[PDB]
């Protein structure tokens, strides 16, 4: 049986990124965001209103039969026809627990039916509605993937994971979706992630200290863990780019026996 | 002792190296003299030319001016400008560089020469040359030479359209009257002069510059059409031949298609355009347009000076207006060549590879190119890392990619000469930095990138070619920012490495050497922030044949 | 025999065919099921009978938004679609019992009209099917309704479009599953220029069927190109044999493993299998204990990567039952494989090369559109050699109806006409026939 | 009684129909003062531009004006213009009619707005629209609306650029903001309104007017693109959408592919241009951009506007310019609309088909175009003959015979309606006039007249046509002048005789009906008078950004 | 070197630049295993054969050739067959006057 080693390396930032795509490693609990905080910050739908649909659901539909597509299991959404939304982070390069390649990979072995998009200054997640509320609320939010200080919900304007931190340790938001609450010395969502004012503002909890940031960061940085450090995943980067070189050259194996 | 530090403590008033400042406190667009000029100028314009239709509103979307909007410095220059005169719409100067560009076409004069002397029986002479060469200079510019009752071009409106002359043959160039001719032994450093005489034989041509206001009328295609019009003109004027017999279509024939060096080949398919077009100008092509060879000793100088050029032209005005268009890709290349940021990191790897290995002394191997690619993106990156106003700065991760990776290219090519290792250390440098921040560009930075290693050394029909000969025609690289200007730096630095005279193109070389160019080539930083002040004069303008203003 | 490999063929239900065929026998220059698609995709057009008649009824000539005034033919084209099609087959049939076909579907609104092949053996290359096609139509409708001769170019732009002026059939009536020669994006690219919405309709979005055509396509265009010669050509027939004709039953084996899985489940069922056959050996352990590995075979473990890019879509588009998936599935499947072992990605990173600008020109505003318009010549997704277009195909099978340009938007027509033809509704089936008929001649 | 007395009159010292006159003594160039003009600025402004570097020199060739150098009227205007005023590098008026004509792209918003309502599940009313309206203003001339630190283009430089709606619907007319309307049912006369409306039927479509400095630093095909963009960006900005993801993909193949509609199509081969370039002008498009028909019920007058704007954009830019260059062809091109000489030739073809036919009342025949065009071609031809100064005035054959057979293209238009049977007509009068004067035009003029007949009613593949579905890229046409302009007045004849309101496109047609454009398309003879006299106020200069005058 | 493609690959493929494509990949590979030349020099001879493809989409600089002219070439849609110079017409006759007319006429009617 293949035992998987997900992500070289041997600095703590590659064990980090091990333990992200590992799906038998549960993830920190750190904070309880309610179910209908959440979808108010989401700002697609309002929570007790019916799911919009995109197409009807797949029992009513008369399809032909086919093997192969049917041996896969779809997910409730996608039985229910409910139409696809998103969710969208920044996330600060000052030790944010999250990173973007580091988030995709991750989705990509621990969740179902995930279209995830990567970019210097926004991760996307877009799947079926109902299906991204209940992994946004279990995974996303409540788990030590999320710090409220440094990775902000936003879906247009996203400017700031590149920027230097605020007085009160905040990253940058053009639009200020989330404030720093002086008082409880928690962080709280003033508007949706597209800039809409909300009628309750969502408390998220406190910032997290700059010492547990730095031990569970995916990021390396040289004022923390710089990468010229990690001599093994520099090894693995250097072998996938020769291999890629060598196969586009001439794809055979005395090519390869020689100049490996 | 950081190259940017100069441009850092211009641009921001905190220590570079503080983690922690100050936001929403700017007054939004207010905080800018040129975004208040565009408002006081939207006013006007609304009221007099658009009859109340409104336009520019600066509060439809994002409150722009939240963060402190920071000015540029042009790199090797002490020139600080704001971001908005960097845009290609705004710089005159940038646009007169891609004018002076797209006009220019070469035209061999032995083949036509020949004709005359073989088919017609008719002496050619340096002073029957010289004699054609006053004829040029009217005709080109919309004079006419032959028929009766012939309307003509305003002369105001062409003062800046040129014919020269350049020979290899030093006997014939000593005869040439120096009013039209371009002086290679002249404008060259000797071993340079020699290297590029040697390379064209004892071969004659012409350059034409046809007037900027053609190009900006019409397009590339029309220019080695104009061109070969006039020659045949002038040939028909200056040797008295029947205006319109059968040698006169071979003068053509030759000046058309047989005997002609235009800047860009045409366009296919998706990207369908004429020649002399910023997509069809392969790599070689555009070093060869620069000319910081001519006046600088400086290898890593040469390379960017080149990269300027390149981000200009294929970043701003081809990617961002010909392939797309609106507020476009201004920043996306002023990364590569302000704050002096990719200088630093050149500079750098210049000083590893010249201690190491020595310039131009080693075979390209895969442990050379990996040894160098992988010790400059690691200095790259720790610089953003150390420096969080450099990471405010180039905020992009595209920006930081390119300027990583540019600087990594460049020196593999400093150590080993040869354009194919150094864009295969740019490859590395790449997936390196994806690693390194766990990020790398925008959503579709790296589409060449992945497929990078695998076609840089290929030798596969559309996956071959030197780097000289590839460009933004070449397939993975036809749709993004943040390559095509820096592949042409790394094509310059394999040139620059081995003291070249010239890349691909020694007749492009000669020709953009022309002390009669609008644009100074040999300066291009110091041009394109003379642009953004409004120091630069332009040609093109139509102020003789409109209502006085 | 070029080659000592051996494959098992498997049907699109997962049901053992043969063992030990060799791999040449599904190669495009020597399967004859291979030689008849490439013949038929060059001589078949599909004719809308009842698109002619509105045109030239409302007078909408020349392309989209165009209306000319005063150039309008009432004609009942449609009601005598038997009588139009018997003087086609005329015109266009050489000897009696020729390869000339006409076929009327849709009862006479469309037609199939396949050219003989001879017409294709004496011309350079294969848009003679529709310049002859449309020829032999203007001369029959002129005929059975007398048309006087100051309106027959109004029976041309009807059919053909805005040509000469446009060098392609801009707002005609005439359509081929090959884009006109004008249009390549490179040379050799013709077989490239093939809609992924064509493929997707033409099998009735049978998810199989769909990945071979596109496979088979995608794969005999590279030896058109000079990409599957010599050195090369074993790669390209193991990409061919493993990713679009299920052999060793390697796609199907893999999606059944992981029926309630994800992206990265897949990737760790094909090291376990690439392990297993040989394909790929350990090479050496790192400080943390990470193992690289190394292909025994390097253009059989790209062969085993693209198979498992295929389940990896089947899987994850299947479990969305949407389209737009696809390109970020490519991506990560490819970087998520290379960083669990140290192997390259399938095609060598050029699959992960196309899926990003793919993903970029799906979810941006600068180009490109939904999954089922790109093709192996579009701009943005030629870039991998005949290894990302199957995988597209696929999810546009499992899409539910998510998508705005489904393949019933842009399809309907070719789709209809081409579905006609055995080889291109089931052609893994008829693949395999072929195989089977040449194996001991080779 | 004849149109053009008035002219020579003007134009002539001696009698019209004088046998001799006298030659030599006007001291060549002497006698113009545009020539004069030129000599003056070429020894100032010029001079010191240049470094000593001679230019126009009146000397060097033909001693031009040895005859009396003849100024032009404008038809059926009173403005008297010399004739290098009219050449298109001298004329402002004439270059803003390409550069408007260039610029303009129509967009369907119906699919868009299904995109936003079906898969977002986004609510379309008027006020979104209205709001989706002021931000495409402000985006379209270069101003930012998601990202921050954006740099913009100054609105100084773009004031010309505007993004403008209309709608064959009645109900969302009414309530969509009137500012931003293309008023179909206050532009257009009832009759003409119907016509339109029911043609495009219950669609809303957007008409994006890119900064005519766009198309001036780039090309044709960059319009589209532009567009695009700035319509995928106003989207994502007015609808609160993820500012990009899936759906904005759609926005893109809609406004880029499936739903976009230019003025030209993309040119092969050797005239390989992009889109928006005149050569992919089809000659229905060319009648549907002119405007006269919205303002004039004259049928004659409506064609001949065509006849004018087709002749200075295919005989003087295209051909002139794009396909040639220099001195260029622009009394080629005034002869079709100068001296009231076609006028006269016309409104007698009209007059002889009204009375023995009747308009529009006519089945064509071989019969009826034979008499027509004959009849016709003797009576302009007799009118060269009775005049030595009206031969003298148009010297040039080609310019005659593009003349003489125009007027009979156009008559037989006027009795059957059927552009075809009016191109057969063209070409009887051609080899007709061949035998009356043993001379037609140029030494390749006719390669396309010769074709002619046989493949004006052709149906083969890549003969056949209806003439609006011809242009220049038509194979017998991609070559020479004195002929697209005058098929474009063909084709117009076409419909004029039919009281149509469009002849191919009518969103083209409603588009060029917008009052905010820069040039007066409704009346191009009176906007190219204006533009000789230096009285026409274009757009596309950069005063704002160059060094104060 | 005269190189004739076997038909085979011909007859699969949809046009005729394969004859070009394949005869271009098989002398590059050819030459690179006669001469052992350094991985980092295939581009070079891929450049000496084809020219400046695929920067430009034809054989630009190349050192091969062919009667018919690249399909990117072609003025109309079925015209490649009359995409052929009349000095190679005249010189592939070797001048002479009634082959040179048969040869032109057999190509232009077939096309
Ligand atoms: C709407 C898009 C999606 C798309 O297809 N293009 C956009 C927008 C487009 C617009 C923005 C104009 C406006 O605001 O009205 C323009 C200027 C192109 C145009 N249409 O003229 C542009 N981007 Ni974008 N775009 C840029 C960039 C970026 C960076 C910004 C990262 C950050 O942290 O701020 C990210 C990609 C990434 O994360 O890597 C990005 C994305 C995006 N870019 C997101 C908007 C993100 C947001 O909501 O803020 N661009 C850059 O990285 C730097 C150069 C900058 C370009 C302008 C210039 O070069 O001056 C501009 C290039
Ligand atoms: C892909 C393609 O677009 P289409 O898919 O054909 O609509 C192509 N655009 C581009 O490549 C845009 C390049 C410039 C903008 C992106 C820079 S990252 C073009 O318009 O021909
Ligand atoms: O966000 S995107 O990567 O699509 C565009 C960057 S300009
Ligand atoms: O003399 S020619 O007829 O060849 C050219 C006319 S401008
Ligand atoms: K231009
Ligand atoms: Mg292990």
């Amino acid at each position: 049986a293949y035992k998987p080693q997900f992500y070289p390396g041997a600095t703590k930032i590659a064990q980090n990124r091990r333990d992200h795509l590992n799906p038998d490693f549960e993830l920190e609990k750190l904070r309880e965001i309610p179910d209908e905080e959440l979808v108010k910050v989401m700002g697609h739908r309002q929570p007790g209103e019916d799911y919009k649909t995109v197409h009807p659901p797949l029992e009513e539909m008369d399809l032909p039969e086919d093997y192969v597509r049917d041996l896969v299991e779809p997910i409730s959404g996608a039985k229910e026809g409910h139409r696809i939304r998103y969710i969208q982070f920044a996330d600060s390069m000052y030790f944010a627990p999250a990173q973007p390649y580091d988030r995709a990979r991750m989705y990509m072995w621990r969740f179902r039916g995930v279209d995830t998009g990567s970019l210097s200054g926004r991760q996307v997640i877009e799947m079926r509605e109902s299906n991204l509320e209940e992994i946004s609320k279990n995974v996303l939010m409540d788990t030590s993937l999320f710090d409220p200080a440094r990775i902000g919900m936003r879906g247009a304007t996203v400017h700031g994971h590149s920027l230097r931190l605020d007085e009160n340790g905040l990253m940058f938001d053009a639009l200020q979706r989330y404030v720093y609450d002086e008082k409880t010395g928690h962080v709280v969502y003033v508007k949706d992630q597209v800039g809409r004012p909300l009628d309750e503002p969502v408390d998220v909890g406190e910032p997290l200290p700059e010492e547990k940031l730095r031990e569970i960061t995916t990021i390396y940085r040289k004022d923390g863990v710089p990468m010229r450090d990690d001599e093994e995943l520099l090894t693995v980067v250097k072998r996938i780019h020769r291999a890629r070189t060598l196969g586009g050259y001439m794809p055979v194996n005395e090519v390869f026996d020689k100049l490996l | 002792k950081k190259l940017f530090l100069k441009a850092l403590k211009e641009k921001f008033e905190e220590d570079p190296k503080e983690k922690y400042t100050k936001f929403y406190t700017f007054g939004g667009w207010q905080q800018s003299a040129r975004k208040r000029e565009f408002v006081e100028a939207n006013e006007k314009i609304v009221a007099e030319k658009r009859g109340g239709i409104p336009m520019y509103n600066p509060d439809i979307g994002v409150p722009l001016g939240q963060r402190k909007l920071m000015p540029y410095k042009l790199s090797g220059t002490d020139y600080i400008v704001e971001g908005d005169d960097l845009h290609f719409m705004n710089n005159a100067a940038i646009q007169q560089m891609w004018d002076d560009i797209r006009r220019t076409v070469i035209v061999g004069m032995d083949t036509g020469h020949a004709v005359l002397e073989k088919r017609l029986g008719v002496e050619v002479t340096p002073e029957t040359i010289n004699e054609y060469m006053a004829t040029i200079n009217h005709s080109l510019p919309g004079g006419a030479v032959v028929q009766e009752h012939m309307v003509e071009v305003h002369p105001s409106l062409a003062w800046d359209c040129y014919a020269k002359i350049f020979t290899g043959d030093d006997e014939l160039a000593d005869e040439l009257d120096k009013k039209y001719l371009i002086d290679i032994n002249k404008l060259f450093p000797e071993e340079q002069a020699e290297q590029l005489k040697a390379a064209i034989g004892k071969k004659t041509y012409q350059v034409s510059r046809v007037p900027t206001l053609v190009g900006r009328v019409c397009d590339g295609g029309t220019i080695a059409r104009w061109s070969a019009m006039q020659i045949g003109m002038s040939f028909i004027t200056a040797y008295k031949l029947c205006a319109g017999e059968a040698a006169i279509a071979d003068f053509s024939y030759a000046a058309k298609h047989a005997d002609v060096v235009g800047v860009g080949t045409a366009l296919p398919a998706r990207r369908s355009r004429g020649a002399n077009e910023p997509g069809g100008i392969p790599f070689g092509v555009l070093c060869d347009i620069v000319q910081t060879t001519r006046i600088s000793d400086d290898p890593v100088e040469q390379s960017l000076e080149v990269v300027a050029v390149g981000a200009m032209l294929y970043d701003q005005v081809w990617l961002g207006s010909y392939m797309s268009g609106g507020v476009g890709f201004t920043q996306y290349a002023t990364a590569a060549y302000t704050d002096d940021i990719l200088d630093d990191f050149a500079y750098y790897g210049y000083e590893y590879v010249e201690k190491k290995y020595g310039i131009n002394s080693t075979k390209p191997t895969m442990d050379v190119v990996e040894d160098i690619a992988t010790e400059v993106t690691l200095y790259s990156l720790e610089q953003y890392d150390e420096f969080p106003t450099l990471l405010e700065d180039h905020f992009g991760g595209s920006q930081r990619a390119a300027v990583a990776a540019a600087a990594s290219g460049i020196s593999v090519c400093m150590a080993t000469g040869n354009s194919n290792a150094g864009v295969n250390g740019w490859y590395l440098s790449q997936i390196m930095h994806k690693e390194y921040h766990s990020r790398l560009g925008f959503y579709g930075y790296d589409l060449q990138d992945q497929c990078g290693a695998s076609n840089s050394l290929s030798i596969r029909n559309d996956e071959a070619s030197p780097l000289e000969l590839r460009g933004p025609n070449y397939p993975n690289y036809a749709m993004n920012v943040g390559h095509q200007g820096e592949y042409a730096g790394i094509t310059q630095a394999a040139h620059s490495a081995r003291k070249d005279a010239f890349a691909m193109n020694p007749l492009i070389k000669i020709a953009f050497a022309d002390p009669s160019l609008v644009f100074d080539f040999a300066r291009p930083r110091k041009e394109c922030a003379r642009g953004a002040l409004r120091e630069f004069e332009a040609a093109g303008e139509r102020d003789v044949i409109l209502p006085a203003k | 025999v070029k080659y000592e490999d051996k494959i098992s063929l498997y049907d699109a239900k997962g049901n053992l065919v043969e063992d030990g065929v060799p791999l040449e026998a599904i190669s495009p220059l020597y399967n004859p099921t291979i030689k008849a698609m490439v013949k038929n995709i060059k001589r078949t057009v599909a004719v809308n009978l009842a698109g002619i008649e509105n045109s030239l009824k409302t007078g909408a000539i020349g392309g989209k938004g165009c209306k000319v005034p005063g150039r309008t033919l009432d004609l009942p084209i449609v009601e005598n679609a038997e009588a139009i099609m018997d003087e086609v087959e005329k015109i266009l049939r050489i000897t009696p019992d020729d390869d000339t076909q006409l076929r009327a579907i849709n009862d006479g609104k469309q037609l199939v009209v396949q050219v003989p092949s001879k017409r294709l053996e004496v011309a350079a290359e294969y848009s003679v099917s529709m310049l002859n096609t449309a020829m032999a139509l203007k001369e029959a409708i002129i005929k059975t309704f007398d048309v006087d001769l100051f309106d027959g170019s109004t029976i041309h732009a009807a059919i053909v479009g805005r040509y000469p002026q446009v060098m392609d059939y801009m707002g005609g009536n005439i359509a081929s599953l090959l884009g006109a020669p004008s249009n390549m994006e490179g040379l050799g690219y013709a077989l490239r220029n093939i809609m992924v919405n064509h493929y997707v309709a033409t099998t009735k979005k049978n998810l199989m069927n769909a990945v071979a055509f596109a496979s088979i396509m995608e794969q005999t265009a590279m030896f058109e190109m000079g990409d599957a010669i010599g050195s090369f050509e074993r790669m390209h027939l193991l990409g061919l044999a493993y990713q679009g004709l299920n052999s060793d039953n390697l796609v199907i084996d893999l999606v059944k493993a992981n029926s309630k899985g994800t992206v990265g489940t897949v990737v760790a069922s094909v090291v376990e299998r690439a392990l297993e056959d040989k394909v790929i050996v350990e090479d050496k352990s790192l400080e943390s204990g990470f193992t690289m590995y190394k292909p025994a075979d390097v253009a059989k473990w790209n062969a085993y990567a693209a198979a498992g890019l295929v389940a990896a879509v089947i899987v994850n588009c299947g479990a969305a039952r949407a389209a737009q998936n696809v390109a970020s599935t490519i991506l990560y499947y490819n970087d998520i494989l290379e960083y669990e072992t140290g192997l390259p990605g399938t095609d060598f990173g050029r699959a992960e090369g196309t899926a990003v600008g793919f993903s970029f020109f799906s979810h941006s505003i600068y180009g490109g559109g939904g999954p089922g318009i790109f093709t192996g010549n579009h701009v943005v997704t030629r870039h991998s050699k005949g290894f990302a277009i199957p995988p597209v195909c696929a999810a546009m099978c499992a899409d539910a109806g998510t998508q705005m340009f489904s393949p019933e938007k842009t399809s309907a027509l070719v789709g209809a006409v081409y579905s006609a033809i055995d080889e291109f509704r089931e052609p893994l089936k008829y693949v395999i026939e072929g195989a089977l008929e040449v194996k001991d001649k080779i």
